RNA sequence: GCUACCUAAGAACAGCUAAAAGAGCACACCCGUCUAUGUAGCAAAAUAGUGGGAAGAUUUAUAGGUAGAGGCGACAAACCUA
RNA sequence: UCUCUUACUUUUAACCAGUGAAAUUGACCUGCCCGUGAAGAGGCGGGCAUAACACAGCAAGACGAGAAGACCCUAUGGAGCU
RNA sequence: ACCUCGAUGUUGGAUCAGGACAUCCCGAUGGUGCAGCCGCUAUUAAAGGUUCGUUUGUUCAACGAUUAAAGUCCUACGUGAUCUGAGUUCAGACCGGAGUAAUCCAGGUCGGUUUCUAUCUACUUUCAAAUUCCUCCCUGUACGAAAGGACAAGAGAAAUAAGGCCUACUUCACAAAGCGCCUUCCCCCGUAAAUGAUAUCAUCUCAACUUAGUAUUAUACCCACACCCACCCAAGAACAGGGUU
């Protein structure tokens, strides 16, 4: 399991590969746990270098673990169309990037055309995890008791 | 292309009377219990395929003269009767639909 | 990976990089092998119309797993003996290149920022 | 190569092969009897398991009445299975939809079969009864059996 | 004539789980009455010798999971689980060729309703059930073992390197450009049909073309050797074996693990069981898992480099 | 009656910028610079755009005339029923 | 476009049901090497090779299919221009 | 001008290679106007590579950057029933010239339709035993007045080709590929030297023999004659292949 981490070091983007299972891994720390509204955040190298800008030295916040985790809902800005990858398709599923400030409208409706109506209720692909999921957590617990 | 000869009449017989062309003898042909009109194994007998298939033609041509227009599909469950047979305690919110011959003996 | 006639950007402190010019310098030739160029490879590149060597501080695709990927290439000018043109670097150099201790002693220790 | 993919192409695309499997799926939920070759089948049996654990999950949820809302394109269908299909099903799990295969058709000569959910009011199909319990092998297993029992 | 039967075909309802049950309690007794084959009847066990080989095993590819060594590298192993692993017959020298002796070693169970008959009338003469494939091992003559005896994956030791060889995933009928690796004519510069094509096969003098030709063709379904392949870990509980490297074959497919030829690893089983690891005589109880001296244990507390 | 020319009576050209225009983009329309498909094809000359024009040296429905030692020709020895 | 190609859909591709061609055919029981011949041999000499019969792809050869060659030459056979 | 004008498609390039040495190299020798790394001569060995680019129409030809090389010839000056004509074999035109005109250019340029459903032979993994660059103690030692640098051995990292994989990177997902990962194990005949007579010395032998001096009569995939309706499949065009406890 790896997970890449975004971030601007003296105007430059450094991305580092983690493992979460590696022997040279010494701690793993929190510093801002929350949420978003987008499971990957793959669009941050077209957007505005502000942004992904982060402090090095920043103080983690505490909070409790009961919070539901908060969502930041917070939009991003987009430089103008020399972008890496068509984020404007609806394959993709964005809902985190300002198209009116970025693009037209005549833009948007071309790209509305490859949008598949029927891939949102196919039914089959959709991959139901609940008897496998209780008896991972049926084995964990078992593991962490004794 | 364009051939420099011509095929014979012995090649012609090798290629097409060679036992790979040929149709295979199948060995899957048997007797039905009910009826018996020559069926075949994992597959239906035809007899009472069509029986079954006039008998659902039927009920549907009863229930469409019932229902009378399109766009209807009732919300309750149907049951389907014969020549007499006084309808059950259980059959109340059922909708019937009688016939007008009798009662089949592979129908239960 | 860097290859031939490649647009990149010199993140030296030198005359040459910093210079502006009407085309941008771009790369001839990879001292390897084959025609793909990884970090700590020498390269020669054209600065404003003329002929000198360069070395890869950093590509843009994802090489292994523990490896840093930046959004731009970063090459640090060279000449042919192992002395560095530039005296600053302001754009960090990933630890990668400290395996070698050899080639390119003056570099890393002209370097500033760490990853 | 197409290994571990099903998902067998019908129409002239997608969009259209999952049009076709509603048009199916809509006429098997209104006539409960669709003569088509085995693979149109299938697939029909393959959407309509799911559409009767949807249609069983609830009918308050706003997922289950929308996806009833899309895979019916009759409207009246959607109350029919929500309050009929739907309580019926109440004891089973995934158990319904039998699939028997038919011969042939009198026009192109292709293979097709014919499925029906449980239950039924329409006459059910002649399905392939197994041997009785009395022939000879069946009575010299049960014999046998007998004799394992009685010995243990 | 005579049609097409089966087991199933004139059978009640109540009488199919009935024998398959009754089929499963007897297999099922039949591989736990060979489990101590030391204590009947078993063959004199001759010293190790410098001159000399030993039989593999066979096991079944599960998958490929990532490893780690202490100096920091990332290294890849393929889980091999041996389940059911037993010797079928026992061939002489004078009998096979006249070189080395044979064993006729059989992979997983399987059932009694869909083998040939000569081979249900010897797996009823032997006393094992069924078995899908049927390996053979070129042995030496002290290396004689009893067949009827169980296989476990702890007979191999971590740090010893063995071959694997198994069936490749096949890909049909494919064309030349992905099986040989030939290079493509250009696309959109005006080529008419001839993005994927050979071109030339042979000269125009010959007359004909040489069989070995490189042309499109039927590739992947056949059995490929691999060598080089070092055990980091060995399981006990579950009989998993470590292999380094990638195993030749899809998932869930019934392998053929043996002992290496290479010369620069000629003699290097002078620490390892000549004739069968027999957990009944070692009168010693080996861990479940057994790791080497150079890959990282998953207890080990966070290594450091000083 | 297809095509070169002429004669008499008619029809066609959204919208925007309209600099006054044998102006521009651009529907329908006139012709076809290129790619890909076929050469016993849909077709004895086709399929989409990238194309030029599209208020005039433009296109078209009807009727008549100029035919071989010739007709016509914004001259291709181009056309005169494949 | 390439290094270095790849993930999917349609036409198409393989089998089932029928109408069903065109070019082309001296007859074929039709393998390879060396050498010879009207000078580039599956049918000639010496060797090597050999149970028989279909399906699914590529072109190396049978100087393969279409036009009595439009390029060179002959013709007391023609025509155009000056 | 000897079959070939009742038709032999013509220069390259992409793909595919086969054979030959008059050999660039890694394999092995002798000499040198061989002081050591740079060179030359003569012999045996073909298991491989023979780059990345520009412009001129090129098989020719010109220039920038490497290692051992950007080697030669034949295969219809290899390959258009596979691909493109940039010119070379037409109908139009322009520049210059010969010619009264017409007309023409081994003087130059712009564009100039590329058609075939495989009949026959033959093919469709031949299962495999690779090659090489650099660095580290030796090495700054033999060598000169100085540059500089090895012969050989040990170890570690790397390039081409072949055999596999999805679990970690990408194409993006109940699968398949590379941009990621593992392995690739044996030689090949030319000299340096004892004894010996013919030729009583000496003599390595197209004499009888002794050392490098022949690897090998090598090792792994795969070798059960018949249960087969139907279903599934990492197996697959049909067929065929595996499972159904
Ligand atoms: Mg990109
Ligand atoms: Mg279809
Ligand atoms: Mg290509
Ligand atoms: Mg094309
Ligand atoms: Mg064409
Ligand atoms: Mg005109
Ligand atoms: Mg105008
Ligand atoms: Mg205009
Ligand atoms: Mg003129
Ligand atoms: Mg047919
Ligand atoms: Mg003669
Ligand atoms: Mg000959
Ligand atoms: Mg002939
Ligand atoms: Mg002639
Ligand atoms: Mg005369
Ligand atoms: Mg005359
Ligand atoms: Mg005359
Ligand atoms: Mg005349
Ligand atoms: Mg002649
Ligand atoms: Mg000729
Ligand atoms: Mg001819
Ligand atoms: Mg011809
Ligand atoms: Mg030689
Ligand atoms: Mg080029
Ligand atoms: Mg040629
Ligand atoms: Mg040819
Ligand atoms: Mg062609
Ligand atoms: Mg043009
Ligand atoms: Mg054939
Ligand atoms: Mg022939
Ligand atoms: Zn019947």
């Amino acid at each position: 399991a790896t997970f890449i981490l975004r971030n601007v070091i003296e105007g430059q983007g450094v991305e580092i590969c983690f493992e979460l299972y590696n022997p040279r891994v010494q701690e793993i720390q929190v510093v801002k746990l929350e949420k978003r509204l987008d499971d990957s955040l793959l669009y941050l190298r077209d957007a505005l270098p502000e942004y992904s800008t982060f402090d090095v030295n920043m103080k983690p916040v505490v909070q409790e673990p009961n919070q539901k985790v908060p969502v930041n809902e917070l939009k991003v800005k987009m430089k103008p169309k020399p972008w890496s990858k068509r984020w404007e398709r609806p394959n993709f599923n964005i809902k985190g990037i300002r198209f009116d400030l970025c693009l037209t409208e005549q833009q948007m409706k071309e790209a509305q055309k490859w949008n598949q109506p029927w891939l949102e209720f196919d039914m089959m692909r959709e991959y139901d995890t609940s008897k496998i999921e209780a008896a991972i957590w049926k084995e964990i617990e078992a593991s962490k008791r004794s | 292309a364009a051939p420099k000869n011509r095929r014979t009449i012995e090649v012609n017989r090798c290629r097409r009377r060679n036992p790979q062309k040929l149709i295979k003898v199948k060995n899957n042909i048997d007797v039905c219990p009910e009826c018996g009109h020559l069926k075949q194994k994992h597959v239906l007998c035809a007899y009472c395929y069509e029986k079954v298939c006039k008998e659902t033609a039927e009920i549907r041509r009863q229930i469409g003269k019932q229902e009378g227009g399109p766009f209807k599909a009732p919300t309750i469950e149907t049951v389907v009767l014969y020549t007499g047979e006084t309808p059950s305690e259980q059959d109340q919110g059922k909708r019937i639909i009688e016939r007008d011959r009798k009662r089949p003996s592979w129908f239960t | 990976a860097i290859q031939k006639m490649t647009r990149v950007r010199v993140v030296d402190n030198s005359a040459l990089g910093n210079s502006p010019y009407h085309r941008a310098p771009r790369c001839i030739h990879v001292y390897k092998k084959n025609g793909v160029g990884k970090v700590g490879d020498q390269i020669l590149l054209a600065i404003k119309g003329q002929k000198k060597k360069a070395l890869i501080v950093g590509h843009c695709m994802p090489g292994p797993r523990m490896t840093p990927r930046f959004d731009s290439n970063n090459v640090v000018l060279i000449e042919d003996n192992g002395n560095p043109v530039g005296t600053r670097i302001k754009t960090p150099i990933p630890t990668s290149l400290r395996k070698r201790e050899g080639e390119y002693s003056k570099v890393l220790a002209i370097a500033q920022n760490f990853v | 190569i197409s290994h571990g993919r099903v998902f067998r192409r019908m129409g002239l695309g997608p969009e259209s092969r999952i049009h076709l499997l509603r048009n199916l799926l809509t006429g098997l939920v209104r006539h409960e009897r669709i003569e088509a070759p085995w693979a149109r089948v299938d697939e029909m049996r393959g959407y309509a398991e799911k559409l009767i654990d949807y249609g069983k999950l609830g009918d308050t949820n706003e997922r289950a009445m929308r996806m009833a809302d899309f895979w019916l394109t009759e409207k009246d269908l959607i109350p029919k299975l929500f309050q009929v299909l739907a309580p019926r099903y109440k004891d089973q799990t995934g158990g319904y939809t039998r699939m028997l295969q038919i011969p042939n058709r009198s026009l192109d000569r292709a293979k097709m079969a014919v499925i029906e959910y449980k239950g039924n009011c329409l006459p059910p199909l002649p399905l392939p009864r197994r041997d009785s319990h009395l022939t000879l092998l069946n009575q010299l297993l049960q014999g046998l059996r007998q004799d394992l029992r009685q010995s243990q | 004539g005579k049609s097409g039967t089966w087991w199933d075909e004139h059978l009640s309802e109540e009488n199919v789980p009935f024998i398959k049950q009754l089929v499963s309690d007897e297999d099922k007794a039949q591989l736990a009455s060979k489990l101590c084959p030391l204590k009947d009847e078993p063959w004199p066990i001759h010293p190790w010798e410098p001159g000399s080989f030993r039989v593999g095993l066979i096991a079944l590819k599960l998958g490929m999971m990532p490893l780690w060594t202490k100096d920091g590298q990332k290294h890849v192993v393929t889980l091999l689980q041996v389940q059911d692993c037993h010797v079928l017959k026992y061939t002489s020298k004078e009998n096979c060729n006249g070189k080395m002796a044979t064993l006729s070693v059989g992979g997983k169970t399987v059932s009694r309703f869909r083998k040939a008959t000569s081979i249900l009338e010897f797996y009823r003469e032997l006393g094992l059930p069924p078995k899908q494939t049927v390996k053979i091992f070129n042995i030496t003559d002290n290396a004689a073992i009893k067949p009827g005896t169980p296989l476990y994956a702890a007979h191999f030791r971590p740090g010893q390197y063995v071959d694997v060889t198994a069936k490749t995933i096949g890909k049909g009928f494919q064309g030349v450009m992905k099986r040989w690796g030939f290079k493509g004519q250009p696309a959109t510069h005006g080529q008419t049909k001839t993005h994927r094509r050979p071109g030339a096969v042979a000269t125009g003098d010959i007359g004909r073309v040489w069989p070995g030709t490189k042309m499109p063709g039927k590739m992947g379904n056949i059995y490929r050797t691999e060598y080089g392949l070092k055990v980091w870990r060995i399981n006990t509980k579950h009989n998993i074996i470590y292999v380094n490297g990638s195993v030749p074959g899809h998932k869930n497919c019934l392998v053929k693990v043996k002992d290496s030829k290479l010369p620069a690893y000629k003699d290097l089983g002078k620490n390892l069981p000549f004739p069968t690891y027999f957990p009944d005589g070692d009168e010693e109880e080996l861990p479940e898992d057994l790791y080497d001296e150079n890959v990282c244990q998953p207890g080990a507390p966070s290594i450091t480099f000083a």
